[PDB]
RNA sequence: ACGGUCGAACUUGACUAUCUAGAGGAAGUAAAAGUCGGGUUUCCGUAGGUGAACCUGCGGAAGGAUCAUUAACGG
RNA sequence: CGGGGAAUCAGGGUUCGAUUCCGGAGAGGGAGCCUGAGAAACGGCUACCACAUCCAAGGAAGGCAGCAGGCGCGCAAAUUACCCACUCCCGACCCGGGGAGGUAGUGACGAAAAAUAACAAUACAGGACUCUUUCGAGGCCCUGUAAUUGGAAUGAGUCCACUUUAAAUCCUUUAACGAGGAUCCAUUGGAGGGCAAGUCUGGUGCCAGCAGCCGCGGUAAUUCCAGCUCCAAUAGCGUAUAUUAAAGUUGCUGCAGUUAAAAAGCUCGUAGUUGGAUCUCUCUCGGCCGAAGCGUUUACUUUGAAAAAAUUAGAGUGUUCAAAGCAGGCCGCCUGGAUACCGCAGCUAGGAAUAAUGGAAUAGGACCGCGGUUCUAUUUUGUUGGUUUUCGGAACUGAGGCCAUGAUUAAGAGGGACGGCCGGGGGCAUUCGUAUUGCGCCGCUAGAGGUGAAAUUCUUGGACCGGCGCAAGACGGACCAGAGCGAAAGCAUUUGCCAAGAAUGUUUUCAUUAAUCAAGAACGAAAGUCGGAGGUUCGAAGACGAUCAGAUACCGUCGUAGUUCCGACCAUAAACGAUGCCGACCGGCGAUGCGGCGGCGUUAUUCCCAUGACCCGCCGGGCAGCUUCCGGGAAACCAAAGUCUUUGGGUUCCGGGGGGAGUAUGGUUGCAAAGCUGAAACUUAAAGGAAUUGACGGAAGGGCACCACCAGG
């Protein structure tokens, strides 16, 4: 059945970004997906998105800009300590110049640079470049 | 052979045979 | 597909060791049967007493006769065949001579033109075959 | 995708976004409750009560009008059945298939479908024991199956 | 010295396991140039035919080279 | 023996740790003890067991896995030396003792530094600067050959002495001697490719031999044995073996399962694993603060304290450099002897996203006050004996007020309902069709059968044939389609009954009840085995008949088990899509089956209304097809075998070069046949998968020739 809806959302937006489309419909909508899309938007990788509100689990329509090469999710959500984050960003990111391991800490869902800044460790969610 | 005590017993028997042969040769 | 949960560690390690048993190198190293069937018993060199000289026919596409020596090892009593390497070195080996024997290099596999021989003669009567071949030492008897 | 069949059906209900009561419905919550009570005294399952209320009385969703669902109204008043709806239906189906099997020994298809029915019964029994709906010592038996229905 | 405790070990049968002599039996190897002398496409599972192959009975596959025709049908 | 640790290594990891530090164990094997604070002690005792010494034949004495040493064992490992001077330990003790430890000897285990010579002039030789149209002319360096010369510095060694040291040795320091190439002389492997460097010369002739692998050698050997030359590393270089990286060939990172090795025949199902949204700090005691509770508990993350040293990373420091060491530096002083890491598990204080878990739905639920019953207050009834001091605290309870009083919704998750259908889905009974075989009767005839030909066989006691019936078991053709149903194997005459099922439709109900699934359980083509019945056709075996240098497979006639039904067994197929199941996204098209929706019209001889059949679109689930440079792949091909080095959606099974071999053995099931699980020794440099050309066809068509034929000379 359907598990880990963030994987479905990232796979859908990656498939549509590879196809050259301008908008993606992803369903269902959860709060972690919204935070991931917000993190990508603050770095200017996707753009504006709308949360279509059903009384069920909602839907999202995101707008695409061709700035995204690969958006990916890491399953299972491994425990990333702060000392071990360098190995993770050596494995997943394509270069030291760009790319983002999204990870959730008790301070919120953020990037690896913000996790370095705030001295907190968390669980890994994704990467995008 | 298995059964560690039996393997060590085999080794002890071979030891005793070689020791008997050597001691018989050195008495001459 | 692989199980990629968080609590699936024992499944992964059990599967890895069970499929580790399906390797050839791992099974030859760890089963303890090829170690007991090895005449040397996991040793670099062995020392034996010469029983006979054998002319082993070469494998078909090369037509020659290899001068090997059938010896009986001291420490376990096994009969093995060792190839005497160079030309004229067979005349240094005599029957009922003490020989130091090592393998060829393929770790239990028959090497090259000689069928069924894993070993080669290194020393004859406590002097090497190379020193006798080069005329550097004399052998006692 | 069905759990015992290889079919993948999509047929289901689709509520609109409006949870509010329609304007043309001049029925208060207590009148709907009394209709549910008299249907229960007539003797019906909650699904059949909902079907009668939808088809005849025009009540689309009872929990949108009354604010409570049918089984909770029956349980709060005290007219809910001892064993639940779907469990009773599955046990009755098992009883009918078992009676057919004692009639006809050579029916292999009936035996296989009976095994599937009892698998469903055991799954529902485990779920209802987890939620403390059924007592923990409750057990389905093949011999004690028709007496419960 | 009696009794008790801990208790090495000794003797007797059973289950074994190991070391080590063996009459004989069946073989093979080196030495005898000694004596006599056509069919099948490729298979699978079972059963029979002298064990196997192989062939056949039954049930299965293609992992085997689709040419020609095909609009009326109402009075 | 276990750790500290070691080797290798991007990251993950893999392997080793007998061995000097810590802890444990044991003194040939077990056992029992004495003394002592401490021993089940063995350089203490007592036994038995196994070895063994002196013998005067009665007896006595044993314990090197302590230091040297010896035997034996092996591929494999040092002196029967000197000292208690440094380090500490013991004792009645500044004084004695220590095979602890130090010092030398053996030592190419391994690690560090580092000789095997350099320069000047001449003779050639290049590369450059200046002048010349150029040739050339020079003073600018460089290189070796020097079958050329020439002195200068040396350490190896010989060896006074000093120094080192318990006494010595070595190192360091210094007298004297000590270098011309026939010396004070550098080796170990190789020269076809991998892999650097000869198509040199002689000998051999598939011999001797070389070769890790491919391969070389059968008279020109780039590969053998040698000479010369050349190449690599260098006081070191080979070979064998274990192990590590290469190996993304064990894959967590990070492999694979259409055709190359591989997905269980199919479905259920416990354990395991994974699991959809959704919810934004305070009342008392003491000095604005300290105590008391925290807050449902966690997992996660961060900080703090603990985690022996030695090893590792690393700070400082000219051990002459370095490996090392913890020293040292300045004219009595000044300093150092850091720091980091030390998984996991246990402590500790913050964070509250993520992932579990709970808190009120028989309301014996929170918060307030109004009361009862029982147990109790350790002080205020100056000293009291008291029946009562009062007050205050705990547990069971009666009503009341108060809470916006208390249930997130209804997944393009699932279960269950209700509806009209739909299907060769299943079980039971029933009905019909023909063919074949056999029998009875009638008719007319000498042939019928079978083959490439024949032959066996039947047959005027009348075969075959034609006609009328009867019976027996069998089989459900044509309709029958890339159509349908079923979990799969499978399912096709009519009717009735029985219990199921998908899909569709719902503004029904439950509210996570789910997905994949070791153990376990049902079904499971054909063939086969037990007990019964029946045998129409067919038919393995078998019998004949044909056919042959050698036929013993093909062919023809007959025919046993079986093929059929009933009840028990077996669980096997190319049980195939040679392609696990669930879920998401990425192109298009119009045919078909079922269901639903919207419709001009034709039809039931124009139908009076709905209803069935067609026709046109739409939606949902399916069996399929076509098209496409979405992208994949070794490719053929594939809308999945795609969304893969831009590698992580959940989860089951399963592969690791070909054979041995699905074999032996063991276990288990079966009456048996056999099914399931399942090696090793050994053997081998390959085996395979996809495509690409076409010698050669015993493949076929045409054309030509009196060096081919025909009719002839």
């Amino acid at each position: 059945v359907r598990m880990n809806v963030l994987a479905d959302a990232l796979k859908s937006i990656n498939n549509a970004e590879k196809r050259g489309k301008r908008q993606v419909l992803i369903r269902p909508c959860s709060k972690v997906i919204v935070r991931f899309l917000t993190v990508m938007m603050k770095h200017g990788y996707i753009g504006e998105f709308e949360i279509i509100d059903d009384h069920r689990a909602g839907k999202i329509v995101v707008n695409l800009t061709g700035r995204l090469n690969k958006c990916g999710v890491i399953s299972p959500r491994f425990d990333v300590q702060l000392k071990d984050l360098e190995k993770w960003q050596n494995n997943l990111l394509p270069s030291r110049q760009f790319g983002f391991i999204v990870l959730t800490t008790s301070a919120g869902i953020m990037d690896h640079e913000e996790a370095r800044r705030k001295h907190t460790g968390g669980k890994i969610l994704g990467f995008f470049f | 052979e298995l059964s560690r005590v039996d393997q060590r017993h085999r080794a002890s028997q071979l030891r005793k045979q070689k020791k008997e042969a050597v001691l018989a040769e050195k008495r001459q | 597909g692989k199980c990629r949960g968080l609590r699936t560690a024992r499944k992964l390690r059990s599967h890895r060791r069970d499929q580790k048993w399906h390797d050839k190198q791992y099974k030859k190293a760890h089963l303890g049967t090829a170690l007991k069937a090895n005449p040397f018993g996991g040793a670099s060199h062995a020392k034996g007493i010469v029983l006979e000289k054998v002319g082993v026919e070469a494998k078909q596409p090369n037509s020659a006769i290899r001068k090997c020596v059938r010896v009986q090892l001291i420490k376990n009593g096994k009969k093995i065949t060792a190839f005497v390497p160079n030309d004229g070195c067979l005349n240094f080996i005599e029957e009922n001579d003490e020989v130091l024997v090592a393998g060829f290099g393929r770790k239990g596999h028959a090497v090259g033109d000689i069928p069924g021989v894993r070993f080669k003669v290194v020393k004859v009567a406590n002097v090497s075959l190379l020193a006798l071949y080069k005329g550097k030492k004399e052998r006692p008897r | 995708g069905r759990m015992h069949a290889p079919g993948k059906g999509l047929s289901q209900s689709a509520l609109p976004y409006r949870r509010s009561v329609p304007t043309w419905l001049k029925l208060t919550s207590d009148d709907v409750k009394e209709q549910i009570y008299k249907l229960a005294k007539k003797g019906l399952t909650p699904s059949q009560i909902g079907v009668i209320l939808r088809d005849s009385h025009g009540v689309a969703q009872v929990r949108f009008v009354t604010g409570n669902k049918i089984l909770r109204i029956l349980k709060s008043k005290g007219l809910a059945p001892d064993l639940p709806e779907d469990l009773y239906h599955l046990i009755k189906k098992a009883v009918a298939v078992r009676k057919h099997l004692e009639r006809n020994r050579k029916d292999k298809d009936a035996k296989f479908r009976l095994i599937l029915i009892e698998s469903r019964i055991h799954r529902l029994a485990r779920y209802y024991k987890t939620k403390r709906v059924l007592p923990p010592n409750w057990k389905y038996e093949s011999s004690t199956a028709s007496a419960l229905v």
